[PDB]
């Protein structure tokens, strides 16, 4: 009942980072403190890693196991967006704002950062555990994918949105909003596929799947807290970002058909502000 | 966020269900009181300010020295006597961010609006203090607006050329192509838009010195021109702008159009070069009958007949070319070509369309030459003669290259003051002065044609603003009636001023004797037809103004026959892009694009309601995209019957309009006498 | 040396089925004979069936085994074009020209057809034989992929190009030309990835891989001749189609860095009308 | 497959473990008998052939009109009397595919080797029958090979210029840049390669008319020039090739070098323009000491001192520029720049390296100007003066451009005939005639410099071939001894011929009196040092030939002081690529790249063994990539000490070599007096 409308929405949202000129951010970037620039680079690098694996591994593997040519076409399109559009856009931003050495250093930093490695290990592990014709392993990977789309990106998205909302780094911010617009529909779509599998189960099996989903969310959440503190303490925003990731965790659960898990909190209002051809006939020559 | 920006942004905050249009007066008042009065360099008196400006290489002392300081003081007092106030924030913002003279560090404002107007008036008067005061009254009343080049640069030592529109003919030779590249770079360096005619260049696959398949066609020359315009970027603040025009019957027409396709290969794409196509009536006739058409190799025609293909009448020579074996041609589908043009205009808005027969059936100077192409804005339509640039140490055969300095009447202010005649004559005098003071040192044909033709372009602006502020729909018959009467009067008084100037100076433009002005064929419709308003509502708008009759046109015809005409061309309606904000007027004679114009400057966004926009006249400020393009074509054709040059005519298309709708609009424009079509803008 | 350049060319060639209006083809379709309509339907179904294998298996399997983030992104983009753009385009052409029952019957026939099946299963067999971390098996699959993209499609493309060059079925011919333009670049790109593997091999292993490629080409070519006679004898075109197959076989070989196998032939003019840094050590300055 | 091609391919088929070299003679004989004789047009007599060629617009009738038909017949008999036979298939194939005159349809052969030789000799003799016979004997003996332009075009009506190498100075102005583009297009239209000096252009971010940051730098001009060369690509028969040179101290050096990075953006990347770097000894000294270096903005230096940066002595003015606050400069790392040059040459072979102080420490015409850049082949090193091209209707200040017509001595044939003196003098006469008959009417500086300086380039080829066929290793000290003696003799006889021409014509080259020839400083090393062979084996090679001694050099010095010199420059060893096959010789003085050359012509692969290659001389035909580049540098430096211009020096690198090895080779070449390095070829 939904794939065709998602197909149409995905293809109509198609974009390339080159559509957005980035030289306009040069001055507002120059004006940020060293702490702010450091957090910003690292945040986008963490996002780049997530999209790299979502494009290389997550979306293609889910596409392989989901039945139906139209469902596969949507998932293939989403995969392309992840690595050919999203992951690449971050390099466009980096190449504009930062010198090569700072770019090299931040990519080295992703490799050695323990929270980023842990979250990649956990998510990719679940993708690679999918067994052919085994719907339960597929469900588990789809939960992981929804958590990546609708929860894990948000510790990263906070900062570009926070600046966009203050009228700073608005070209980079425009790119990020386009990425976010895509991930929102990706999270909903994968969520609907996960619910399909969940709804086939006995009540006993469903109870276990909810346990899996909640245990996984909590494990990812605890790691994300440490990641958030590590990045944001130097810019004074860790508590604010934490509220934002809890907000988005609830959205991820909802995408999976589950009740919200965290209590509602006031999000920084700045971040909220951050959000044919037809032929000519003979009569056409007479009036 | 500055206070004036906060007040301006309150425009869109609807109160009581209606926009708070009164916030713009508050916005402009706060803008002035908090930014402009603070950041204005202070001088004790006019003498000290003028001495500082001249000493610091701001004002040229040549034009100021023609007046005794008492005269300059009187002119400046005349400018300030009006107590002119900008009615909206956007007008003052535009003036003080684009045209107001600022210190070399761009931190302080040396010129107010009155100072700029007084300097321009002194430059125009050329020593005439009373003439300078008349110019000051004309510009401070905002009845006449000099073009952006003249207005910004007049009286400035650093100033660039006061003329900004250039048309170059390119001859079919390497020497001529190199000279064209050089002249294009030289003119772009001056900041003027340069338009080139590529119809004389031989098509791709033609022989060079009995060596076949050697020529690269017009696309290689276009790549050269694109690189030249990219290099001469005018400091980069305004990227170099050039237009290339090609006849539709040129062999390279398909490749010429393919340069603007997004799918085109990067080695063929021409990023910085606008393209216009010249369409003779023969092509439209071929497409209408669905007959197979041919595109000709220009050099074969030139060899067979000793004249260029674009120098001949295609309506008379097409059959001879087709039947001549020595002429090389390839078959095309005229309807397929029209559909391709519509598709390209929808995708990118290109190419500009020039209807050659529409232009040349009313052209007064066909004896000098037919109009073969247009300019970068598509409204300049003048006779041109190609130059023969020979080898080094060989004398060049300098032809005629087209150029005109622009000015715009403010229709609303001209009608409110009932000063059509006086405003038109003063604008003609100022344009003539600008033309006489121009001397291009690296464009021999441009300079020769400026000396010989004395072509000027007097446009108009605020047609839609005036109509909306008077309860008249743009598409309504009354709007066309007013446009007909007003532009007939403008043409009458510009012709009268040109004849009077010819009588006073004792000289006409070169080759005036063979023009339709000299033979009287120009005045046939004016002496035979009455152009007074046919509606009482329109006739009342002209109350207090004398509308010329057939007897008046007969008298003017006799006067011209006696004394001739000083200008080969007088009237052209240019887009008038950024100077319309200063005048608080709608752009040119086009309908407004938006009722409220939302723009982002710096990191703060600003809102510009259309001048005079209010609840009472909200419905009369209909947007162009919501308008019937057939009625817009009708209005432009009504105006065009009194304009000797062209009119920049943008097509405003909805995204739902197919390529057939665009083709029908172009065909109706050609049917209605439209000379050129500028842009295809899609909402 | 090449992936970013191909990335650029691929993304700038992006298109969607909806851009070409198909209904005006019915004005020439109605004037074709039964044999012409039959051949066209069968050719179209052949292309559709082969392209589906490439979208579901060929491109995604190669993307899975190739190392490099940028290569995976380009390959993902190509897989997207197969599944989201090409497959929808073929379906659109069919739905325009034939009623539902006729489409189902043609696909039933072509699905059972011996020559179509032989080539489809030969290609799919090589994709299924790729082994993790075995570059030889990957190379063999890449050869199969290049043969599909740059060679096997062309016995089919011939007919739409033949009509397109005559002014018949212009809307569907425009679509086919866009598809063909994508397959050409796909073939060139996968060819460069195969040459990279080939160049890492010993001289004996190279000779062995050359023998593999030529042997595979021979098997496919002999089946193409039979496929060609089966479809094109009824419309009298087989001789010219055979020249077009050999010409495209030579292009496929050149994509794999191999010499042409067949002598140069002219093509039907109607179809043509359709178509090591080290630093200086302060002693290098003294002698 | 052709029978001759099958015979040639049998070369590689090993028989008894040995290459079948005798199969090439059979291959050439079969090629002739089966294709050349069949496709050779038949003429009853020479008179009929000459009439057909003249009437059919194949030959220029003017030069043939200076001889009675009896003399033309005698010259043709002299050419044919030799019964010259091509020793290999590739020689005849290259001649009859590139230089042999063919009918307008390129179907039949109108000229044989003898016919082309006779026509060239008659063109050279300029009406002298005995001189024409001497030229025929020189060319048919293959002791001298005129450059490809002269050999191909001499005596042909539809011919390009006989000079094919031009060097253009570009002044820092828009007029000069546009004129440079025009001249480059005009010269490429003639088929000649154009090298442009961009060191006088101001760097990116410089002020244009007291407006800062307005300049695009040398990269924008580079894009302009690249597009100009792509457009004027010789009617598509040969893509337009141009070279741009920038001094290493120019601020745009890094941007200039980045245009050749593969990863470079297409906007900045230049595709068809070769780039060379001019490195003064100051840069090498700075890099050696690892001191921080500065790159200067040329316009600031010009304003501060009134001279261009490349017109001043960098070794002396570098500290003054660094200490001048009014001179803008950018800190750089000289060793990082050297390593960047090495890596760029490894990846692409660019840029060319010109060691400015090596060129000018021996430059004989420093009074006219220093040598600032080289040509597209990096062997032309002459004084140039920049032209000042002004606005239209103003007078241009025409300077001195660079152009020399080339010819190559066949070292093996000259040594076998013991005719160094006669061959050198005849080649000098022919090059002087080519220079005299050359007139470019669209490059005023080129024409003026050709008329004033009378520069010629007499090169040599078959050095490695001659040495290998004589059992001498290219890297051996004996090879360097032979090169020293041979090129000393060549220089001696070219100087003697130049002095004799000056005496006969009673005229020297412009500003000869200030040259080192006039003051005698040129002959210091020749009058103080002996260049006779130090090895008995090499000394035997010169048996029957007089080796000039110190007394001979003193007599020549006195003769030059009495009579002067006709040529400002005489000797330059150009790459001489295409005509090496016809001459059956190794290209230039470089070592062979491969013992047997594998080429593809159509679908047929041809095998070309190195001329004279055999089992007994296989070891001496060592490939260049296997040689020590230090020994090649030693050889080129031994040769370069007797060449007034440069030697086109290609570096042959193995893929295992790092950028450090390339840098070491460059530094050793600079140490050894090398003037230019042409290409970094990697295997
Ligand atoms: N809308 C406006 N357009 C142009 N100039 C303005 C505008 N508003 C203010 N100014 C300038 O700022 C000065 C101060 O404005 P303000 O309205 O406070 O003046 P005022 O003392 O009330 O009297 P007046 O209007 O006669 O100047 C004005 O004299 C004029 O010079
Ligand atoms: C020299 C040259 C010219 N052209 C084009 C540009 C000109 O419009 C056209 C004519 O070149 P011309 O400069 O006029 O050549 P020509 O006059 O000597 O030869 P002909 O009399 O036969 O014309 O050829 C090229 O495309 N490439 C080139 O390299
Ligand atoms: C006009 C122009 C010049 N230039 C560069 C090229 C020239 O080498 C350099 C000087 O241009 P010039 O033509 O010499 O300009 P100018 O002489 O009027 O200014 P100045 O007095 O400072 O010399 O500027 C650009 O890069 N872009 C341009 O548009
Ligand atoms: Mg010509
Ligand atoms: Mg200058
Ligand atoms: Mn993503
Ligand atoms: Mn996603
Ligand atoms: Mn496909
Ligand atoms: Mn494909």
């Amino acid at each position: 009942d939904f794939t065709q409308m998602f197909y149409n929405q995905n293809v109509k949202q198609f974009w390339l980072p080159e559509e957005i000129a980035l030289n306009g951010d040069l001055l507002t970037w120059k004006y940020l403190g060293k702490n702010e620039q450091d957090t910003y680079m690292k945040v986008l690098a963490g996002l780049t890693l997530l999209d790299t694996e979502q494009g290389n591994t997550g979306m293609p593997i889910v596409a392989e196991h989901v039945d139906g040519h139209q469902r596969k076409a949507v998932l293939n399109f989403m995969a392309m967006m992840e690595n050919a559009v999203h992951a690449k856009s971050y390099s466009n931003i980096f190449m504009t704002l930062a010198p090569t050495e700072t770019i090299n250093e931040v990519f080295e930093w992703v490799k050695q950062n323990k929270y980023l490695q842990k979250k990649a290990q956990m998510i990719v592990g679940l993708y690679k555990a999918i067994q052919k014709d085994d719907e339960i392993s597929l469900f588990k990977a789809m939960v992981a994918s929804v958590y990546l789309e609708s929860f894990l990106f948000y510790s990263g998205f906070y900062y570009p949105l926070y600046f966009y909302g203050q009228g700073k780094l608005m070209q980079s911010g425009e790119i990020i909003n386009l990425i976010l617009r895509d991930e929102a529909i990706h999270g909903v779509y994968v969520g609907l596929l996960a619910q399909e599998i969940y709804n086939k189960q006995t009540e006993e099996k469903k109870a276990e799947l909810r346990e899996f989903a909640i245990d996984l969310l909590n494990q990812l959440y605890e790691n994300e807290l440490e990641y958030t503190e590590d990045l944001y303490d130097q810019v004074g925003l860790s508590h604010d970002v934490k509220k934002f990731i809890r907000y988005n965790a609830n959205k991820a659960l909802m995408n999976l058909g589950f009740d919200p898990y965290f209590e509602e909190e006031d999000i920084n209002p700045i971040v909220l502000n951050g959000l044919t051809v037809e032929p000519l006939k003979d009569d056409d020559f007479y009036f | 966020v500055p206070k004036w920006i906060q007040l301006n942004n309150e425009i869109m905050i609807q109160k009581d269900g209606k926009f708070q249009f009164d916030k713009d007066k508050e916005a402009v008042h706060s803008y002035f009181v908090d930014y402009i009065n603070q950041n204005t360099v202070f001088f004790h008196n006019l003498k000290e300010k003028l001495d500082y400006l001249v000493e610091n290489q701001y004002y040229e002392e040549e034009f100021l020295s023609l007046y005794s300081f008492e005269d300059i003081k009187e002119v400046f007092k005349t400018a300030y006597a009006k107590k002119f106030r900008f009615p909206s924030f956007m007008s003052a913002f535009k003036f003080y961010n684009d045209y107001a003279l600022k210190t070399n560090d761009k931190k302080k404002i040396l010129e107010r609006y009155e100072d700029r107007i007084s300097i321009v008036a002194l430059f125009f008067a050329n020593g005439d203090t009373e003439k300078a005061k008349e110019y000051v009254n004309l510009m401070i009343n905002q009845e006449y607006q000099p073009s952006t080049p003249t207005f910004l640069n007049a009286g400035r030592k650093r100033r660039g050329e006061l003329v900004s529109c250039f048309l170059l003919e390119v001859n079919d030779s390497l020497n001529d192509i190199s000279r064209a590249i050089d002249i294009s770079m030289q003119l772009s360096k001056l900041g003027g838009g340069v338009s080139l005619n590529l119809s004389k260049l031989r098509a791709k696959g033609e022989a060079i010195k009995d060596v076949e398949n050697a020529t690269k066609g017009v696309v290689g020359v276009m790549k050269l021109l694109d690189n030249a315009f990219r290099y001469a970027d005018q400091m980069g603040q305004r990227q170099g702008s050039g237009a290339a025009y090609l006849n539709i019957f040129h062999r390279d027409i398909n490749d010429f159009l393919d340069t603007k396709k997004i799918s085109a290969d990067e080695d063929v794409r021409v990023k910085t070069l606008s393209i216009g196509v010249v369409i003779p009536d023969k092509f439209v006739e071929l497409a209408r009958e669905d007959k197979a058409a041919y595109v000709f190799y220009p050099h074969t025609i030139y060899k067979e007949y000793g004249q260029h293909m674009d120098e001949m009448d295609m309506n008379e020579m097409y059959d001879k070319f087709v039947d001549n074996p020595r002429v090389k041609k390839e078959k095309i589908n005229p309807r397929k070509l029209l559909e391709k043009l519509a598709m390209l205009r929808s995708e990118s808005g290109y190419p500009y369309i020039m209807f050659q027969d529409n232009v040349n059936k009313v052209h007064a100077n066909n004896h000098i030459s037919k109009v073969k192409f247009s300019n970068l804005c598509s409204e300049v339509l003048q006779a041109s003669q190609v130059s023969s640039y020979t080898d080094y140490d060989e004398e060049d055969e300098i032809g005629l290259d087209i150029s005109c300095n622009l000015g715009s009447l403010n229709i609303l202010n001209v009608m409110e003051h009932k000063s059509i005649e006086k405003t038109v004559k003063l604008a003609t005098d100022s344009l003539t002065h600008v033309s006489e003071t121009t001397d291009i040192r690296n464009a021999p044909a441009v300079r020769r044609a400026n000396k010989a033709m004395k072509s000027i372009g007097l446009g108009a602006m605020n047609l839609h603003g005036y109509l909306a502020q008077n309860g008249i729909a743009y598409e309504s018959p009354e709007a066309r009636d007013f446009a007909n009467t007003f532009f007939m009067m403008v043409n009458f008084y510009s012709i009268q001023r040109s004849a009077e100037i010819a009588k006073e100076k004792g000289e006409t433009f070169d080759q005036y004797e063979g023009s339709t002005y000299a033979t009287g064929e120009y005045f046939d419709k004016y002496v035979s037809t009455d152009f007074s308003p046919k509606y009482e509502k329109i006739a009342n708008l002209f109350e207090g103004m004398h509308i010329p009759t057939t007897e008046d046109w007969k008298k003017l015809k006799a006067f011209v026959a006696e004394h001739g005409m000083y200008h080969s061309y007088r009237l052209c309606i240019a887009p008038t892009g950024s100077i319309s904000y200063v005048q608080s007027s709608t752009a040119s004679v086009m309908p407004i694009m938006e009722r409220i114009e939302e723009r982002t400057y710096g990191n703060s966004k600003t809102y510009y309601p259309m001048p005079g926009l209010a609840s009472n006249n909200w419905f009369f400020y209909k947007e162009a995209y919501d308008m019937d393009m057939f009625k817009v074509v009708d209005m432009i054709a009504t105006i065009q019957q009194h304009i000797d040059q062209g009119i920049s005519f943008t097509l405003f298309l909805k995204d739902t309009m197919t390529t057939r709708d665009l083709n029908r609009i172009d065909l109706y424009a050609h049917h209605r006498g439209i000379k050129t079509i500028y842009y295809a803008r899609t909402k």
